[PDB]
DNA sequence: GCCCTTTTATAGGCCGCCATGCCGGGCGCCCGGCCG
DNA sequence: CGGCCGGGCGCCCGGCATGGCGGCCTATAAAAGGGC
């Protein structure tokens, strides 16, 4: 068995439950951004720990920035409570998670042209563009991207399991290129 | 625009903050010297108050300060009633005031006054006068001198764009804070009668204040709390305004908040500044506690936040007036603090400092037991547990408040304390303790766990043992976890941790903070439970004793050491020493039985050890052909991993590979193999070597951290060896060695403990080895005690100034460099084991051991108080090191002496102050250190006799070594002291300077440095205070010196001195007063730059001088004939071209001046070798000089001076090289400017000035300039600016004094 | 349906200009020769 | 003694070459609602 990635990135989806008016809030406090010429969603940043929102007026939120799921957990809530304190009410509904980024480092260089000739079916290695190896997988759907110098970052997952998983995966084939 | 606006718009644009705060200070100044331009001043600097940036606003708003607290109070000789205020006009007609919109060009256009009303209406519209909430549309010295300013700042007190809030609130503040008693008043009302006038202002003010403490609800939720961008900075600046407030007003304004409240921060800015009406009108002081009844139990945090801070001063008159009002109070803070699950408590830790400093009074107790007669729940009894879940909190303050509310309500003491008392806080306590980080809550925490465990077993021990057994054993195996090294940790298991962050403790991740925090988190639970395990009955600890015994004997290596500091805790606290004697053969044994075959805290090591010697092993033989299974290998298993077997790899196979398997490898691939292999072949070998020796190394040392720990022990239960050798031993190399600070300083305690535990058996003999190697080491430091047998030979020699000359060239390899490091560690432990085995006996101290008192003497009164024999001043003798030893030995153990040992010192005194003169350097060296620091602890003895004899001779003479010391003694001093020295100016500061204007290299230089560091200690801002308890012998009225100081830290303090030669130009006032700075530096062998603009009469100045100090030099000669005053010429530097001006303005103003011009034919220059002191001027063109300067050079001269010095600047042009060679009596740099915004300019010119004044490159490059000029650069950086900035006027402090620069203006 | 924004790993190139390091043209100055 | 000149140098400042370290752009994941 490989060693495990590190998680480094958790994206939330959360539900507000209220529907909102951007513009007012805009202009409500200092620590937000929203223009409809810009984007839909309003940005906004706390720091407790670092991260950034994403809010949308039909009551949904894009929550960004965490480390760990209960991390990522509480800063949702915090959100909420903030939400609350701006005077337009709102509640901590819903909670869910998409795509948690996660790291692994290996000593070897991988030959990303042997790789990608044995999964072209799979997986194609175009360095006019991006120095890194796209390799996809089906079970569970993953994107992990394959780099040079031993580096993969997966991709995808809703579980650390999934990456753990991912990364059992594709080692042998690392191992296969050194 | 002016160089006022340039001046201005620095606020903005200034590249650091410093230049910006002088740019303020300038503003200030100017406003000093002309009060009219107050108001102008005023109005450029304000439109900055509405700029963007949050630092351009502060700093605009700080000029404003500045230039206002430069500013009289006003003297002569339509508002909104404050009562007409109430909550509908805010609440549910005002405006709401938020993020500023798109710009009101349509208003902005008009002119400012038309603007002023039209806002002026707009603001009488938003704050709800209308009984509506309207649109836009529907609204489409004689007096004051600051009126129309102040209306301005007020209606900015309500705009929308809210950077013009956060100004606005500060300038307005600005204006108010320093002249609200004289705002308002106009002519014609008297005083007495326009204090109501001023009284009906600042009530207009205050209104507007609470109208916008609540209108204005501007947010930032980016911090988890502090949410106040601007209602923060308003309600302050409303506390200072309160100061003035009449005291009626004040009581309808706390109407106005206590109704407004059911701006809550309010209450604490009129907590502030009105503490004593609160109590004088009985009822105001109700407010504070109503508000903390109406908030403290609301959901929302941004004001439980503040609810806290307006409450400490509240509750101590408080308790006779309004005793009732105390129960609930307390009882309503307890229910809030509970509320578990809620996210922050910062406010919570100040109410509960509250709560604890109100703990030590019985009128605490009273509350705390009236509350407890109705219900147990509130009962001092139950509720302590409630602080328990508290404990693990992130904010690291509110932990301390944690800590000592704990120990307050634990100094509450009582029956009713047994409680809480109760094994749940035993356990918590100590597991707060085992594992923190934090070194003041370590510090407080084994305080509380003294203070409870003491308590607890003033009942019985026995119930101490029944509170604690339950959880003992788990706690006692996490308190001997083991240690480990980086990236190779060992965590512990959470199922051991009662419950009532942490991650980077339980996971063990030493990566993060250095072993020694580590060994801090051991230390902490190791005294914590050696108290408990010492009280407890001795039957009890049965278990305990095997949980030692297999920390004693456990092969992971940590756990001796911990096992050996537990038993010196238990022995130290016994009420007989002999009770641990149990343990008296274990640890004994960890002395004296061989130490393990290995480590398993070393494992990850010797695994290291067999990977990377094998990467090579199988490289090699592999490499010359030859692969074979049965060949040497090193074994798989690594002895020390789980359940290894004992065949299993160790490093003595290592050893036996490396030994023996290189020639065989070489020999195996003789054909042609090896000569290719070779070098690979010995960088391997290196490897291996490297490798090899440090493994061994960390085994030797930790066998020495174990077995030091252990004598520890040993010493500790006053089981003294018969044959102390070895333990003895074992703890002097332990002292040496020992590479944690904590465990050094546990091993001072020890050998001090054995000093006397040996006094008291009467064994002096093993007393006097220890000793005498204790103070033998203390000369290990090469800083500190130079070897006699290195530099034995120099004579004539600064020698303590080498360290600034060559022994930067030492470290050639990193054999100098361990050495080096070694050293440092030794000397470390050694000055605790001094420090304590010092203060233990203390007035004693001598007389205890006598051996120390034999050691302090016997070489200095044998060497001197007489005459070195031949032997003694032979660089290869015995005897030689022997002087310096003794010297370093009083040098050394001089601030920890006892008041009572005083006059061995002062005997020792009459030695040193006489060898200090002696012919070899060797003890002058440590003869100026010793008496710098004879000075600096027996402040008056030492003051007397270096200011009676060291100092008075001075300035004789005859004898050189003398005068070496004159001066390195008063470096020495200088540096030991530090700004300790500044009352001591009166002794110093002139005679030290003299020592400039004498000849005699490597003294010259020495004196330099020592008045660069003065001139940089004294204050620029302060006086000198009297010197303490001296003698009025020593002052007598010596006020040269404070003359002196005087005129050095001020120019227009130096006296007029007119021309006393007969020059024809007669002075100016200008021309005078440069005269006058040219005098002081002329009057104490000083050297500077003069940089006057040239329409001033440059010449006339410089040649003043020389003129006058020339006649001086003859006239005082005919009078005394000394030789200080010898004919010599002057020599000027100048361009060729000026030459003949320069001529023919000497024959214009000072015709007696003779003239000799080293110019003409080649020829002529050539044939005039001699011949150049016929004149008494020398007329010079810098290049003439520059060729001929092995010619020039023969004569000293009397003055040297740049007309033109810009030229010099470079610090390598062979001008430069050349120039600097000359020496002479005076000598003066004449420039434009010499700091033209480059720093770097400088180092040559002042050099030129005073060699030895600021430095060499070695430290004026690396240390200040180069990382000045980066710093400053606008693309280089962020963080280092203000601190370069500081230190830039660090430099303009030590450069300033002796340059003097006017402006011709002036 | 394509493109818009967010955040985290990332890798190398694409471009950028600051301080840095440089040294050639030219400065001022000297000066060995020869002129009168 | 008095002078002009070609040849002379250490040395400073300008234009130039140049690279450290920097945003930006690729991959480009995945919500969301949006613009068009």
């Amino acid at each position: 068995s490989g060693i495990t990635p590190t998680l480094q990135n958790i994206v939330a989806t959360v539900n507000l439950d209220c529907r909102l008016d951007l513009k007012t809030i805009a202009l409500h406090a200092r620590n937000a951004e929203y223009n409809p010429k810009r984007f839909a969603a309003v940005i906004m940043r706390i720091r407790e720990p670092k991260t950034t929102a994403l809010i949308f007026a039909s009551g949904k939120m894009v929550v960004t920035g965490a480390k760990s799921e209960d991390d990522s957990k509480l800063a949702s809530r915090k959100y909420a409570r903030i939400i609350q304190k701006l005077g337009f009410n709102a509640k901590f509904t819903d909670f869910k998670i998409q795509n948690i980024v996660g790291s692994c480092d290996i000593k070897f260089p991988i030959r990303l042209e042997g790789l990608a000739s044995k999964h072209h079916n799979f997986s194609s290695y175009e360095p006019e563009l991006f120095p890194g190896l796209i390799y996809r997988m089906i079970k569970p759907k993953i994107v992990l991207l394959i780099f040079v110098s031993g580096k993969i970052v997966l991709t995808g997952a809703k579980v650390r399991e999934e990456i753990y998983q991912a990364f059992e995966m594709i080692y042998p084939v690392l191992q296969d290129f050194r | 625009a002016t160089r006022l606006d340039r001046l201005v718009t620095i606020l903005e644009t200034g590249s650091t903050r410093l230049i910006r705060d002088t740019a303020v200070n300038q503003l200030a100044d100017w406003q000093k010297q002309h009060p009219e331009e107050l108001f102008n001043l005023l109005s450029r600097v304000v439109p900055y108050l509405r700029h963007k940036d949050w630092e351009t606003r502060t700093t605009a708003a700080k000029a404003i300060g500045k230039i206002i607290e430069n500013a009289p109070l006003y003297d002569p000789n339509n508002f909104f009633r404050l009562e007409s205020l109430d909550v509908a006009t805010i609440v549910k007609y005002g405006r709401p005031l938020l993020r500023g919109g798109p710009v009101d060009y349509n208003l902005a256009a008009l002119d400012p006054q038309k603007r002023l009303a039209h806002l002026k209406k707009t603001l009488n519209g938003r704050l709800g006068l209308l009984g509506r909430v309207f649109e836009d549309e529907e609204m489409p010295g004689a007096e004051w001198p600051f009126e129309r300013l102040c209306e301005f700042l007020k209606v900015d007190l309500f705009d929308p764009q809210w950077e013009t809030r956060h100004g606005a609130a500060m300038g307005l503040r600005e204006v108010i804070r320093v002249h609200g008693a004289g705002a308002g008043r106009r002519r014609g009302k008297t005083r007495k009668e326009n204090n109501d006038l001023n009284r009906q202002w600042l009530d207009d003010l205050a209104y507007r204040l609470l109208c916008v403490l609540m209108l204005d609800k501007f947010t930032d939720y980016s911090s988890d709390t502090s949410v106040a961008p601007i209602r923060e900075t308003v309600g302050q600046t409303l506390g200072a305004v309160l100061r003035h407030i009449s005291v009626e007003s004040v009581h309808a304004i706390y109407r106005l908040l206590y109704c407004m409240v059911t701006g809550m921060v309010g209450l604490r800015y009129v907590v502030a500044v009105r503490k004593d009406l609160l109590l004088q009108d009985g009822d105001m002081i109700d407010g504070v506690v109503r508000c903390v009844m109406q908030g403290l139990g609301d959901i929302d945090d941004d004001v439980r936040s503040v609810s806290a801070a307006t409450l400490i001063p509240m509750a101590k008159e408080f308790v006779m007036m309004r005793r009732s009002a105390l129960d609930s109070l307390i009882n309503i803070v307890w229910e809030s603090l509970s509320n578990l699950g809620d996210d922050l408590s910062a406010s919570t830790g100040k109410i509960m400092d509250l709560l604890a400093t109100l703990c030590s009074f019985p009128e605490v107790l009273e509350a705390m037991k009236v509350s407890a007669s109705q219900d147990e729940e509130r009962s001092f009894t139950l509720l302590v547990p409630r602080l328990y879940p508290f404990l693990r909190h992130t904010i690291t303050s509110v932990r301390l408040a944690v800590l000592k509310a704990l120990m307050t309500f634990a100094n509450l003491g009582g029956e009713t304390s047994q409680g809480w008392l109760n094994g749940r806080i035993l356990r918590l306590i100590f597991q707060n303790i085992i594992v923190e980080r934090d070194q003041d809550t370590l510090n407080m925490s084994l305080e509380l766990w003294t203070t409870l465990v003491r308590r607890l077993a003033a009942r019985d021990p026995a119930i101490l043992a029944d509170e604690f057994e339950a959880h003992a054993e788990p706690m006692m195996q996490l308190a001997l976890h083991p240690i480990g090294v980086p990236r190779h940790p060992i965590p512990m298991n959470p199922a051991l941790f009662q419950k009532p962050v942490d991650g980077h403790m339980i996971q063990g991740e030493v990566d993060l903070v250095g072993v020694d925090v580590l060994i801090r988190s051991r230390i902490s639970a190791a005294k914590a439970m050696g108290l408990i395990m010492s009280f407890i009955p001795t039957p009890r600890l049965a278990s305990y004793d095997t949980a030692v015994l297999q920390a004693l004997s456990s092969p992971y290596a940590s756990t001796q050491l911990a096992a050996a500091m537990v038993i010196d805790e238990y022995a130290k606290n016994c009420s007989t020493p002999e009770v641990a004697s149990r343990f008296i053969e274990p640890l004994q044994k960890i002395i004296d039985l061989e130490r393990p075959s290995h480590y398993r805290d070393l494992v990850t090591y010797v695994q290291r050890v067999r990977s990377a010697s094998q990467q090579l092993i199988n490289l090699f033989r592999d490499h010359g052909k030859v692969s074979q299974g049965k060949l040497p290998t090193l074994a798989v298993v690594v002895q020390g991993e789980p359940e290894a077997g004992p065949g299993a790899f160790s490093i003595a196979n290592a050893e036996k590979v490396v030994n023996e398997d290189f020639e065989r490898l070489k020999r195996l691939m003789a054909p042609g193999q090896r000569l290719i292999a070779l070098p690979q072949l010995n960088e391997a070998r290196e490897q291996t070597v490297e490798v090899i020796e440090e493994a061994k190394a960390a085994k030797e040392a930790r066998d020495a951290r174990i077995k030091a720990a252990a004598a520890c022990a040993l010493v500790a239960m006053k089981v003294l060896p018969k044959k102390p050798s070895p333990l003895i031993k074992a703890i002097m190399d332990s002292i040496k060695t020992e590479e944690n600070q904590e465990l050094q300083s546990r091993s001072a305690a020890t050998i001090a403990r054995l000093v006397q535990l040996f006094t008291e058996s009467g064994r002096r003999g093993p007393a006097e080895k220890v000793v005498a190697n204790l103070v033998k080491f203390s000369c290990v430091e090469v800083a500190e005690t130079p070897e006699f047998p290195i530099h034995a030979h120099k004579t004539n020699v600064i020698l303590s100034m080498q360290k600034e000359e060559d022994r930067v060239d030492h470290p050639d390899a990193v054999k100098y460099a361990r050495e080096a490091k070694a050293a440092r560690i030794t000397r470390r432990g050694a000055k605790e084991a001094l420090e304590i085995l010092s203060k233990n006996f203390g007035a004693e101290l001598l007389e205890r051991v006598p051996t120390l008192r034999t050691f302090m003497e016997e070489p200095l009164v044998r060497a001197f108080s007489g005459d070195l024999p031949p032997e003694a001043r032979d660089p290869e003798n015995a005897f030689g090191q022997e002087i310096v030893d003794a010297m370093s030995v009083i040098r050394t153990m001089t601030p920890t002496l006892h008041p009572a040992l005083h006059p061995f010192v002062m005997q020792q005194v009459p030695l040193v102050i006489k060898a200090l003169r002696s012919d070899l350097s060797v003890f002058r060296y440590m003869a100026a250190k010793c008496m710098a620091t004879i000075c600096s602890v027996i402040t008056v003895d030492g003051m007397t006799a270096l200011v009676e004899k060291v100092l008075p001779s001075i300035n004789n003479p005859l004898d050189l070594s003398f005068r070496q010391g004159a001066i390195e003694v008063i470096y020495h001093l200088i540096a030991v002291m530090g700004d300790a020295i500044l009352p001591y100016v009166i002794f110093l500061i002139v005679p030290v300077l003299g020592r400039m204007s004498d000849s005699d290299n490597q003294i010259r230089l020495i004196a330099t440095t020592s008045f660069a560091t003065l001139v940089k200690l004294v204050p620029l801002e302060a006086g000198i205070p009297d010197p303490p308890g001296l003698s009025e012998e020593l002052l007598k009225g010596r006020d040269r010196e404070r003359t002196f100081i005087a005129q050095l830290l001020d120019p227009k303090k130096i006296e007029p001195f007119k021309i006393p030669v007969a020059i024809k130009a007669e002075l100016r006032s200008y021309q005078q007063e440069g005269v006058n700075w040219l005098a002081f530096l002329n009057k104490y062998h000083l050297h500077g730059i003069l940089c006057d603009d040239m329409g001033l009469g440059k010449t006339l100045q410089t040649i003043c001088i020389v003129a006058s100090d020339h006649h001086q030099r003859a006239e005082e000669f005919a009078r005394t004939g000394a030789p200080e005053v010898r004919k010599l010429p002057s020599l000027i530097i100048c361009p060729p071209t000026l030459s003949g001006h320069w001529q023919q303005e000497i024959k214009t103003y000072a015709p007696f001046l003779t003239v000799t011009a080293y110019v003409g034919s080649p020829a002529e220059r050539r044939a005039m070798k001699d011949s150049l002191d016929k004149t008494d001027i020398v007329i010079t063109s810098y290049d003439v000089c520059r060729n001929d300067i092995d010619v020039i050079e023969k004569y000293n001269w009397n003055y040297c001076v740049l007309d033109q010095g810009h030229l010099i600047k470079n610090p390598k042009a062979k001008i430069t090289l050349a120039v600097k060679r000359l020496t002479s009596n005076h000598r003066l740099i004449l420039t434009g400017t010499p700091i033209q915004n480059n720093v770097l300019e400088l180092w040559s010119l002042f050099d030129f000035l005073m060699p030895g004044f600021l430095g060499a490159e070695k430290v004026f490059l690396d240390r200040f300039a180069k990382p000045i000029a980066n710093s400053r650069y606008s693309k280089a950086s962020s963080k280092e600016q203000e601190a370069g900035a500081l230190a830039i006027e660090a430099l303009h402090k030590q450069v300033l004094p002796f340059l003097l620069r006017r402006l011709k203006e002036e």
